[PDB]
């Protein structure tokens, strides 16, 4: 049933960037393993040791500036934005598919400006909170300062809040 | 002139009372006199920071500059005065304390307190007024302004006896009014004797202490009144239920003063019909935690409505209700944006409606400690071992 | 609401570059991060720790002269420059993104020279001060030595100047 | 003002390649930096802290001799040559760019011999003296075993010179 | 107009000519209490007319002490500002006035319906500060 990514689009602060964003990435969501071999077993296993440090990125081709004016400022996590991307599907009805993420803006990175060629600025947003959406449902809801990692509704720290007493 | 070199200057300063700044505001209303050096109109509500802003602001043996001395004591926060000319019978007080619209220029009394924020953004959020309390009218207007507000206020029944308290506590049942009936008793150095405070400007001030180093959502119950001595009237406190005059005015919902030469507060209890808002965390907490949400979503009163006002709306919400959370002041919370109410007559005029149920702290108060004198461990030691 | 980056022109000392320079680059503006995990929290968060070595380069095509007279010069800083940069935008009115940087030269790079193709020299300025304007508005303006982060106005080490006592 | 470098020609000992060198290529002069970041400051700022390893590399495809004939030599900066290039400039009069530089041959390598294809050997002197002039006008002169880095005249070391006593 | 347009009479022409013109006309009325204010406004309803009751106070430098504006200057400044960073087409409501201090008369403003001295001038059709 073939879905596929059709048309995108990137919010900031409600301010539609409807024009310049020819590129989002959502951050990759990994757990951190550790390829736990031990004694009994050969071949390792790996663990759930927590995630990694998601971080999203953008990028504009235009100066901006509703995009530009939130890099390096000192509230880390003000920057919020909302990655909105509709995958069409051969049976016509879109699915909606969208990742509001309130993080840090980090780094800006402006490459070669080429008088003749898109400049295209680059952003990379050091996520703090996370929550993907499907089809207006949560699939993901990732919030580290909290340790509150759902998976659609169920929280699977829900067990280790208790033993850490949070 | 102008002295260059470096003045020594012999002059009495009597020891830095020290206080840990506070947030919360305070709107005190009292009396004075309007004198030469007391440079302050009436009712022109003014604001300060420190005791000499009171003094310059307000005769330093004016009661008003009591009750300012008795919140920094505790804590260096920001106030609201209302300086009350001082009038005679205890009807005209009375009247001239509540105050009105009455001079067309200026709202007088408790109602210049309205005028805090506009003013200096010290919108009282702990409405407070010594002694002109005791009086059921006064009270009255502090709680109608308090509900036009949303402000704790602190009220101070009469000094004299418990029956007297208990009949006046059981006059309110507002929500927002908490009550302290045991008179403060601190020894003024300057007459050099116990002299006789309200109570009502110690609460507050602690209130505001309470509220920064612990939390505004943690309650003042046990908390130590910094500064004066004893009580106007020793107030019993001990344990197993009984006629404990604590637990007696902690059973018609008011706040006394307990352990030696008032130690500290003692009632988290409020002034309340409804079960539900016994707690004073309950009702500031309720109060406060919209007071940040408000603050923060400034940009939302206003904006051509996208169609993403709704979701930026719901997350900004989700974004310092989670916070709050973080820092302990709720335990869990929900925001969405109520479907059966969100439609296009109430968009195209404007309005628009969510939900934000969440649960607060619940101060743990009345630990039971069961014990037992048994003779059990009695063979593990002593004999032979 | 299409933006792209149209022409470009590159400042030295006054004298324009109207001529020689098929590339700019502005400073990659990015803060150090850390990716913070810690007690009571499964994933990382990050911490704005400052920003990174600003570097901006250009590359002037010819023996420019004006250009190769600033490398090494004892005077670090010395070096002013402005990089201009018109931004179209599909409804014809440009946006002028210009990016003043006094810095030191550091290093010149001649590629190889083939005897049939551009020689292109580089040039490598490490920034110290660094201001960056849009549309005549200040957006950025960093400057290490003194610690002077303002994002448009607002100065985000504010606050860390006071406690340091500078 | 388009200028651009058209032709090219490498000396070693006098005798001209004109003939076998596609490739030329000058010292990248560079500065050793060491991003300073320190106390009262984010953000580094960069320091003078002297060149890098100039090194020069030309490239004849021929078994040329007068080249191959500098190879280790005992004699470290014997190997003289004298690595000129003419910049057209649209508007006619080219500007000779040449680079004399004093130094030692250091390596040389034949690369693969295929039996249908430019063999092209390669070499890569180790910089010692290197002066750089355009349109007969001195740029650089950079000498490590003396302490003389001047751009046009001014010698940048002058002042490091005295504090040394030399 | 400043501070000429509490008389009912200006106010009538602003309206007039605001129309022959399709401008919004920023009056200022009686700075003096509410009351006033809100009988004044009774007095319109025109569509183009825009009233800002509340007299602006500033402190002039030049005398050293609180000035008295007629608030309509400081409305409509903030007007074009907000037609420029935001839109001709969103509303100024909620925009800061730049400069300025306090006004001649502290508003009140709470939630929760009432007798919320700006909810009362805003639904006299009046904008406050």
């Amino acid at each position: 049933i073939p879905q596929t990514l059709t048309n995108t689009n990137l919010f900031i602060d409600g301010v539609s960037f409807a024009g310049d964003v020819p590129s989002l990435t959502l951050p990759k969501l990994a757990v951190k393993t550790e390829q736990y071999r031990a004694g009994g077993m050969d071949a390792p296993v790996s663990i759930d040791m927590g995630l990694e440090a998601m971080e999203a990125k953008f990028s504009t081709n235009g100066a901006r500036r509703e995009a530009l004016n939130f890099f390096g400022l000192a509230d880390q996590s003000a920057f919020n934005g909302v990655f909105r991307g509709s995958f069409k599907g051969q049976k016509g009805a879109s699915v909606p598919v969208v990742a509001t993420l309130r993080g840090l803006l980090k780094e800006v990175d402006p490459g070669d400006w080429k008088a003749g060629e898109k400049a295209e600025f680059k952003y990379a947003v050091a996520v703090s909170y996370y929550k993907l959406e499907v089809d207006g449902r949560e699939v993901y809801e990732i919030d580290p300062v909290n340790g509150v990692r759902a998976i659609n509704g169920v929280d699977q720290l829900a067990g280790m809040r208790n033993d850490l007493g949070l | 002139s102008f002295f260059h070199g470096v003045t020594v200057t012999n002059v009495d300063i009597g020891a830095r009372t020290i206080a840990l700044p506070a947030s919360s505001v305070i709107g005190l209303c009292d009396v004075f006199t309007p004198g030469a050096q007391a440079s302050a109109k009436p009712n022109v509500p003014v604001l300060l920071t420190s005791k000499k802003d009171a003094a310059a602001a307000f005769g330093i043996g004016s009661s008003i500059y009591l009750a300012c001395e008795a919140i920094y004591n505790r804590a260096q926060a920001v106030i609201v005065a209302v300086g009350v000319e001082t009038a005679e019978t205890p009807e005209a007080q009375a009247s001239a304390v509540i105050g009105g619209i009455s001079a067309a220029g200026e709202r007088t009394g408790l109602q210049a307190l309205l005028d805090g924020k506009s003013r200096f953004n010290a919108q009282p959020r702990l409405l407070v007024a010594p002694g002109h309390s005791a009086q059921q009218a006064v009270a009255t207007a502090m709680d109608g302004l308090a509900e036009k507000l949303r402000a704790i206020a602190i009220l101070d029944g009469p000094n004299s006896t418990d029956e007297a308290a208990v009949a006046y506590a059981k006059n309110f049942g507002s929500k927002r009014l908490f009550m302290v009936d045991p008179g403060v008793q601190v020894w003024d150095s300057a007459t050099n004797a116990a002299r006789n405070a309200p109570a009502s400007a110690y609460a507050a001030g602690l209130f505001a202490w309470t509220d920064a180093e612990y939390g505004f959502w943690s309650s003042p119950s046990n908390k130590e009144i910094k500064g004066v001595t004893g009580t106007s009237r020793p107030v019993e406190f001990l344990d197993g239920d009984e006629t404990c005059r604590a637990n007696l005015l902690n059973n018609a919902n008011i706040a006394t003063i307990i352990r030696d030469d008032g130690y500290r507060l003692w009632g988290n209890r409020t002034l309340s019909s409804d079960s539900k808002w016994a707690f004073v965390t309950r009702v500031r907490t309720m109060d406060l935690v919209m007071d940040a949400i408000l603050a923060g979503h400034k940009w939302a009163v206003d904006r051509g409505i996208t169609k993403t006002y709704v979701k930026d709306v719901t997350e900004g919400l989700r974004a310092f209700m989670r916070d709050l959370k973080n820092q302990g002041a709720v335990i869990n919370f929900e925001v969405y944006a109520d479907p059966d109410l969100n439609s296009a007559s109430q968009l195209a005029q404007g309005k628009v409606y969510w939900n934000i149920r969440f649960t607060d702290v619940p101060p743990a108060e009345n630990p039971n400690f069961r014990v037992e004198v048994t003779d059990q461990w009695l063979t593990e030691v002593l004999d032979v071992a």
